[PDB]
């Protein structure tokens, strides 16, 4: 792993050693190179795990989020480059340090072989993040922002730290290919019950809960635009992966330890896609419908079939693309209107064409439009969850009602209508934006012609 | 560019609907003061317009002809 | 004759 | 009543200006400057090329694996006579007949 | 913007109630907040719940696509009273007629249709006759087993 | 005589059969004008704003500010736990989970009997 | 399809439609005729000389702007504004 | 449709229900009463591949038409000599039908006629 | 009730308009022009009939039974206007009605492509920024204190001056642009 | 020439309009006399419709007791 691990430090000398009008473009160089050497991991075998060392290993759930991570960094400073370029020359090399630093983090994350040390890279991506949004945000919520994110995380994750450490003392390893082969049934018992809260509960922050979900609509929202994508694109899924690995060691007691958590879920994922349909902030909004997508992967990983975690990793992959975009558009309009108001800047199809096509590809691909992977990882998740309990498809389908409605509803705001008439500043769209919005959106749409990458370790 | 209007003074309510409405009203003391601005509508070549059954038998003439002329043309080169 | 100018948005970019 | 003589006054100006606006949206006879920039081939790019290049797929890609192209068999009829083989479906049993 | 011109806690004493009716552009003797009982509206006005479908529509709006001019003060649902969503505009018949005739048409729809399923319509003919033990083999009938002959006859 | 409107929730009173829509009352008068004179100012303020020149941006609404501010901000400091929002968060908060529980529970239940006891059809499913 | 409109042919139709109404004599009108000062009108003929416009021109004047137009100059000058003649 | 009168606004025990009917052997009433002959062979029709509400004891017309239909395409007014035989065939069959459901129906009047006089008599 | 100039409706106004919306739902009820023109003049008949009515009372009586009256007797889908409100055609080249400052934001060689029009837009944008202070200080030496009372707005006073606030009125995109 | 528009009377007709609007008329109704000279079945009836009450018992099988 450490041929990417390497050149992801190397682009610390990269920009700090960068002429002060070169920073963006020589980090965004690298990085994409970086992201096109990413490819060399889809070397995956149909029973094997790509396995490099003792430290890192790769399967197919680790390898579109690595691919995904390492190129969400060029998409970041592109969308980060226009509104740090009045920022002192230091602190954006600080900002780009911390970009660069969370890449870091997040790749060893995902390839930890060593469940502590994914606890440890999983708990230093937190450092990054704060500083980022509470440094770099724009308003004074970012603070209190800050707070909420440290702490619904760390108040669940101290209580996983001494599970895992439990389970050094109880199987000798923490290793998990050693844990595939040594692993334990997990019988009903209290201490059983509390080691599976322990287990599960920073990962249910982290994608979010509903319920536990409180962190997200302030720390997406008060975030910077890199921020909040790697926010919405690449931390949420620490949840899911971390869930994916760890359901490992919890059978058979997730078998009803799932059961209040999956209605959290099911039910959650109603409620939030129903706050989404009165958000009056545009960025809420999106932040919304991350936590409405992330229940059905929360659903999808509770009941462990293989149809439900080839759906909820092709969800991950997808709903990651889809928010960063989404976030990417919002601020668009915040950068000529300098507000998040979804009522304020209205009829922006007469004004901006182009990109009223990137929030209507953007907005069907939200509401997982066939054959995109959005809809792929929505239906197997529909599929394995009908198979769980037939009646599971009312709150799925009603969720797909909901879902189809405030996709729309944000299409018809902010694109359609009358356009506001004391509203002159709606600079023609840079190519940079254009470029951000093409660099979600059409690799979103190729994975379409071949899906079978993004669907995780059991296709 | 400059476009003739016709004629004001030929639009006259008498012949017309119209004149059966001011009958009516003028039976009970009143006067209609907008018939002639109505009264395009019911002369000219909008006067005189086909019922229903006249609308559903357009073309029957000349299609009835055509049928009787198939109709020998088949009973003549049958033989 | 009569060709009207029709305000639309930049389509350079 | 009507207007008020400021309201007449105002509409007055305003529709002066207007017009005004309005008649310099005409164009100038040289608007819009521009700068300076067989009989079947809808038949032949639309078409043919296509069918060339579906045939291809098809023949060489798609029906060299199975049941990729699958068919419905042709219906034989009594009477008929076998290509394959030669062998003449006998026809059916004389009808009782009805009229 | 400013922390004056931000709505704040409900008001109590009359002339916090007068400047809070200043801050929202409007009357004191039109304003009225939300009841206080802890829902969370402050010093909101509590607006006459009509949807934006019912403003004028020829009259000069600064918002002419929502019927809405600037510094007028929204109403708490404005965006669930747009054009696009809830109309609460007079109807010609009367809300509770309306229900009434359009739950009598369905129920009386739904209980002859149950009516004539139990009685049904049909013509006054046997049952249709398929040769060869009722289709036995065509049907999927296994042929290693044999079914009981079903003969038809003629009439 | 001629049935009298019933207003609803969703279908209000007309303007034209309202009986206070025809009150000549200087009362009336003067709220109406008082209406018409904050109308005016507001309107006034916006339009030497919008038809400026010099101006390009966004003429910013303190109203529609003030209405995004006390959809988000403003409402848990006016928060107070009593009666009434401690019954409708309990019903609407906890209520659906406790239903779907039940509903969810003992569907698989039923279903695991039936499977257990081989009742359940099964015959085509491996796709899970 | 849609044949502009002229102040020329806007005047036509508007003096028009008013010498066809039998409470306007045709020789006294003109374009500066004041409805209720000159031709003696009341105000529900003016409503309805407001109405006649509106069906024959295909479009509603609506009645805050209805009340004011008292000549036909200023219903010509309405119709002048509400479809951009003379461009 | 004077049937559905008789059976919903009459008596039902005289009218034959028509899901469950003959309720009599087919025997009741006829001396050597004779099968029904099956033109067209099983394997015909099932290698002229007719849709198994077509194979009925009429299917030899169907088959003769199908073979019509298809030897003289383009030209698809040509069978309908064909199409007519097995129409008057299919024809005979639903006169067949009809004769069923008006013997049923006498012969319940019969049992109907019978109990009467068993009840009249004794 | 709601008006940009008077702060309300008088009993005069309220009869036209009732009158109005009667003849307009009379029509829609009432297809044929013949059959229209004979009930619009008995409806005529009817206005006419308490037309010289001096007891406001009685006036106010008779205007809010005839509302009742309307309110019974109109058409469920009456005749809209295809571009008034409610109407088939209503604001459907709004998205066709592009705003004149988005002409600023365009590339010069797409200005190029036509020079006159330009260099007469400009000429218009000289003389709006040269007209602007002295139609603010006409303004604010005309409004009486404690602002404006209507929402009218006054003419040009002296020769030279245009009338305040006229851009976006001038400057509006066509009905069909 | 185009059509031009007219003020209060009958528009300008083509010649040609009105040929193809009596042509595909007459058509009409030549194909509904046509069908119905040669069909007239499939309107009126195929088959006679038998008498259910005029069969007799002999060939309904039905023995007097
Ligand atoms: C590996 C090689 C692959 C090669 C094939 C490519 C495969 C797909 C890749 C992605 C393609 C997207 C690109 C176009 C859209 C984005 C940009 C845009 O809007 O431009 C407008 C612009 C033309 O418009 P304009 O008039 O100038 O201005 C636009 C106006 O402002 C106003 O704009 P507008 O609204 O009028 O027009 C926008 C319109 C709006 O129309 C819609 O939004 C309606 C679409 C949904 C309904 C119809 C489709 C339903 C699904 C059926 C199709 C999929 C299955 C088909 C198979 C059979 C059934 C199974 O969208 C389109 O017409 C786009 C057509 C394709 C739509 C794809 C589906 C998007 C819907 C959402 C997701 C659905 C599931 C995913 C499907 C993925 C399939 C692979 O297009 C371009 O200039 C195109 C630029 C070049 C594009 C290159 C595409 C490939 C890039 C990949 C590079 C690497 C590999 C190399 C391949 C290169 C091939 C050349
Ligand atoms: C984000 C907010 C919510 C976060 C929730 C986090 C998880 C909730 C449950 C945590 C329980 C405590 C850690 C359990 C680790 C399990 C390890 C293990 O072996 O357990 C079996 C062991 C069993 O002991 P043993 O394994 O030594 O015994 C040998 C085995 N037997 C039993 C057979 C003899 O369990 C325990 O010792 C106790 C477990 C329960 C602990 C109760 C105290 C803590 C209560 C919950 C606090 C949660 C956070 C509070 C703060 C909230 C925010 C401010
Ligand atoms: C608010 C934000 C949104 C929510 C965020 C997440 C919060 C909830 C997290 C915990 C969810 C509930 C706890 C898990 C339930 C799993 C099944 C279970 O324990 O059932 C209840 C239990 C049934 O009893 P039984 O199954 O016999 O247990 C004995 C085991 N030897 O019943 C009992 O024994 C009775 C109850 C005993 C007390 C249990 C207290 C500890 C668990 C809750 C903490
Ligand atoms: C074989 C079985 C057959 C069964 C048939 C019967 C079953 C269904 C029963 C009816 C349920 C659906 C109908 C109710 C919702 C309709 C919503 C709608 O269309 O709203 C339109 C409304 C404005 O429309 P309108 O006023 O007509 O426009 C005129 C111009 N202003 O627009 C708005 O107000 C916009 C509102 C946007 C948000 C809508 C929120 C409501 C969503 C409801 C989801 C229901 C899901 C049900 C799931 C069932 C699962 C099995
Ligand atoms: C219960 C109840 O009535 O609580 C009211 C009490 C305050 O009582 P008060 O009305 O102020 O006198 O209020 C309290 O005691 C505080 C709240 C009581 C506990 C509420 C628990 C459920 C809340 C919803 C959770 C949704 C998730
Ligand atoms: C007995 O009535 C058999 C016919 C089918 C049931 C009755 C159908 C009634 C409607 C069809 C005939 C309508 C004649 C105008």
């Amino acid at each position: 792993m450490l041929k990417y691990i390497i050149p992801t430090m190397m682009l610390m000398p990269l920009t700090w050693l960068s002429k002060n009008s070169m920073i963006w473009i020589n980090t965004t160089l690298h990085s994409l190179l970086i992201s096109l050497t990413s490819l060399l991991l889809l070397n995956q075998f149909g029973d094997n795990s790509l396995n490099f060392s003792l430290t890192f290993f790769s399967d197919s759930l680790s390898t579109p989020l690595l691919i995904l991570t390492m190129w969400l960094l060029p998409l970041m400073l592109m969308a980060s480059q226009h509104h740090l370029s009045k920022e002192n020359l230091a602190r954006k090399k600080l900002f780009i340090s911390m970009l660069i630093l969370l890449q870091l983090f997040l790749i060893m994350t995902f390839t930890a072989t060593e469940l502590i040390f994914f606890y440890i890279m999983f708990e230093a991506t937190l450092v990054p993040t704060l500083i980022i949004i509470t440094r770099w945000g724009n308003q004074t919520e970012r603070l209190n922002a800050g707070l909420y994110f440290l702490f619904y995380t760390l108040a669940g994750s101290l209580p996983l730290l001494v599970a895992l450490i439990y389970i050094q003392n109880t199987m000798g390893s923490l290793n998990f290919l050693i844990l595939q082969y040594w692993v334990q049934p997990m019988p009903n018992s209290w201490s059983n019950t509390f080691m599976w809260l322990a287990c599960m509960m920073a990962f249910m922050v982290k994608m979010p809960l509903y319920g536990l979900h409180l962190w997200l609509p302030k720390a997406h929202v008060e975030a910077p635009i890199a921020g909040s994508m790697v926010l919405a694109a690449i931390l949420l899924k620490l949840g899911g992966y971390g869930m994916m690995r760890i359901t490992l060691l919890l059978n058979p007691i997730t078998d009803f330890m799932a059961y209040p958590f999956i209605m959290l879920s099911l039910w959650g994922m109603i409620m939030t896609s129903s706050i989404c349909l009165r958000q009056t902030d545009l960025k809420s909004l999106i932040a919304y419908s991350s936590v409405s997508h992330m229940a059905l992967v929360i659903v999808a990983i509770l009941i462990q079939t293989p149809w439900s975690y080839m759906g909820a990793t092709a969800l991950m992959i997808a709903h990651g693309l889809t928010s960063s975009m989404l976030f990417c558009l919002a601020n668009s309009n915040y950068e000529r209107v300098h507000s998040r108001t979804m009522i304020l800047a209205r009829g922006l199809q007469t004004l901006l064409p182009l990109m009223a096509a990137w929030w209507l590809l953007a907005s069907l691909t939200n509401l997982a439009l066939p054959p995109s992977i959005n809809l792929i990882g929505e239906l197997f998740v529909v599929m394995s969850t009908f198979s769980w309990s037939n009646i599971t498809i009312i709150l799925m389908g009603l969720n797909m009602v909901i879902t189809a409605l405030y996709s729309l509803y944000m299409l018809i705001t902010t694109q359609r209508g009358k356009h506001t008439h004391h509203i002159n500043n709606i600079l023609p769209s840079f190519t940079r934006e254009n470029a951000l919005m093409s660099l979600h959106m059409l690799p979103l749409l190729l994975l379409s012609l071949n899906p079978k990458i993004i669907l995780g370790p059991l296709y | 560019s400059k476009m003739e209007l016709p004629d004001y003074k030929q639009w006259k309510i008498e012949g017309t609907p119209l004149e059966t409405v001011q009958e009516k009203l003028a039976a009970r003391g009143l006067r209609d003061p907008w018939g002639r601005n109505e009264a395009w509508r019911y002369m000219g070549g909008f006067a005189n317009n086909v019922s229903f059954v006249g609308a559903l038998l357009k073309g029957f003439k000349w299609g009835f002809a055509a049928f009787v002329v198939a109709v020998g043309a088949e009973y003549y080169l049958e033989s | 004759g009569k060709r009207l100018f029709i305000i639309k948005p930049s389509g350079f970019y | 009543s009507g207007y008020t003589p400021d309201e007449k006054l105002r509409l007055q100006q305003l529709r002066e200006l207007r017009r005004r606006w309005l008649k310099d949206q005409e164009l100038s006879p040289r608007e819009p400057v521009l700068p300076p920039r067989r009989h079947s081939i809808f038949a032949f790019t639309h078409v043919l090329i296509p069918v060339w290049i579906i045939h291809y797929y098809l023949k060489y890609h798609v029906t060299t694996k199975p049941y990729t192209i699958v068919e419905k068999k042709p219906r034989i009829f009594p009477g008929d006579t076998i290509l394959e083989t030669g062998e003449v479906i006998p026809p059916m049993k004389e009808f009782p007949d009805q009229h | 913007i400013t922390k004056d011109m931000l709505p704040g806690p409900y008001p109590k004493t009359p002339e916090e109630r007068a400047a809070a009716a200043k801050k929202y552009n409007m009357r004191v003797e039109d304003y009225e907040p939300y009841p206080d009982d802890g829902m969370g509206y402050g010093d909101y006005p509590k607006l006459p719940d009509r949807s934006q479908q019912e403003r004028d529509p020829w009259y000069d709006w600064d918002h002419p696509d929502l019927r809405l001019n600037w510094g007028e003060p929204m109403h708490w649902d404005l965006d669930m009273y747009i054009r696009n969503r809830v109309d609460t505009s007079p109807t010609p018949v009367n809300w509770n007629l309306m229900c009434k005739h359009l739950f009598g048409f369905v129920a009386f729809m739904l209980f002859m249709f149950w009516v004539g399923e139990t009685y049904p319509t049909y013509q006054p003919v046997g049952p249709k006759q398929y040769p060869y033990n009722n289709l036995y083999l065509e049907r999927g009938g296994d042929p290693n087993k044999e079914p009981e002959p079903v003969v038809h006859y003629e009439i | 005589s001629f049935p009298k409107y019933e207003p609803s929730r969703l279908a209000s009173l007309p303007t034209t059969l309202d009986p206070a829509e025809y009150d000549i009352s200087s009362e009336t008068r003067k709220a109406q004008a008082e209406r018409l004179a904050i109308r005016s100012r507001l309107k006034r303020e916006y339009q030497l704003q919008y038809n400026d020149p010099s101006r390009r941006g966004v003429v910013e609404d303190p109203a529609l500010i003030r209405w995004t501010c006390a959809r988000s901000a403003n409402v848990y400091p006016n928060f107070r736990p009593n009666t009434k929002t401690s019954l409708l968060g309990a019903l609407f908060g906890i209520g659906p989970l406790i239903f779907w529980y039940y509903v969810f529970k003992t569907d698989r239940d039923r279903k695991e009997k039936l499977i257990q006891e081989g009742k359940l059809d099964r015959t085509f499913n491996i796709s899970y | 399809d849609a044949p502009p409109l002229t102040l020329e042919g806007i005047k036509d139709r508007v003096l028009y439609v008013l010498k066809l109404y039998d409470k306007i004599d045709p020789e006294k009108l003109s374009v500066n005729s004041h409805f209720m000062k000159d031709l003696g009108l009341d105000s529900l003929d003016q409503v309805e000389i407001i109405m006649a416009m509106e069906d024959e021109f295909g479009f509603e004047i609506p009645d805050i702007d209805a009340e004011k137009l008292m000549c036909p100059q200023e219903i010509v000058d309405y119709i002048a504004d509400k479809k951009d003649v003379y461009e | 449709g004077a049937h559905l009168a008789r059976r919903y606004l009459g008596d039902a025990s005289v009218e034959p229900e028509p899901l469950r009917m003959p309720t009599f052997p087919p025997d009741y009433g006829f001396p050597e009463r004779k099968e029904r002959e099956m033109v067209a062979t099983q394997q015909e029709m099932n290698d002229a591949q007719l849709v198994l509400q077509q194979r009925d004891y009429c299917a030899h017309y169907l088959i003769r038409f199908l073979k019509c239909k298809r030897d003289s395409f383009p030209n698809f007014l040509a069978c309908k000599h064909e199409q007519h035989d097995w129409d008057y065939c299919e024809h005979l069959d639903y006169v067949k039908r009809m004769k069923e459901f008006e013997r049923e129906r006498r012969l319940l009047q019969r049992k109907k006629r019978r109990e009467q006089r068993e009840a009249d008599m004794a | 009730a709601f008006l940009p100039s008077a702060a309300y409706l008088t009993h005069q106004q309220k009869v036209l308009q009732l009158y109005k919306r009667a003849l307009r739902h009379l029509e829609s009820r009432c297809v044929h022009r013949d059959k229209y023109r004979y009930f619009a003049c008995l409806l005529r008949a009817r206005f006419d009939e308490h037309k010289n009515e001096k007891d406001m009372v009685k006036a106010t009586q008779l205007l809010r039974e005839a509302e009742k009256e309307f309110w019974h007797g109109q058409h469920p889908q009456p005749y809209i206007f295809p571009e008034s409100p409610g109407g088939t055609s209503y604001e459907r080249y709004e998205c066709y009605k592009v705003p004149e400052w988005c002409l600023d934001d365009w590339h010069p060689s797409e200005k190029a492509m036509y020079p006159d029009y330009f260099a007469k837009r400009e000429q218009w944008k000289k003389l709006r920024r040269e007209s602007w202070e002295r139609e603010v200080k006409q303004l604010q030496e005309e409004t009486p204190v404690g602002g404006p009372r209507t929402e009218a707005l006054p003419p040009a006073r002296k020769q030279g001056d245009l009338p305040p606030l006229w851009w976006h009125i001038v400057t509006r995109p066509r009905e069909r642009p | 020439a185009h059509i031009e528009p007219r003020y209060r009377q009958f528009p300008q007709l083509t010649r040609s309009q009105v040929i193809q609007a009596e042509f595909f008329s007459a058509t009409m109704w030549f194909w509904i006399l046509w069908r119905f000279w040669h069909d007239s079945d499939a309107v009126l009836g195929h088959f006679p419709y038998p008498d259910p009450s005029q069969w007799t018992d002999e060939e309904l099988g039905i023995p007097p007791d």
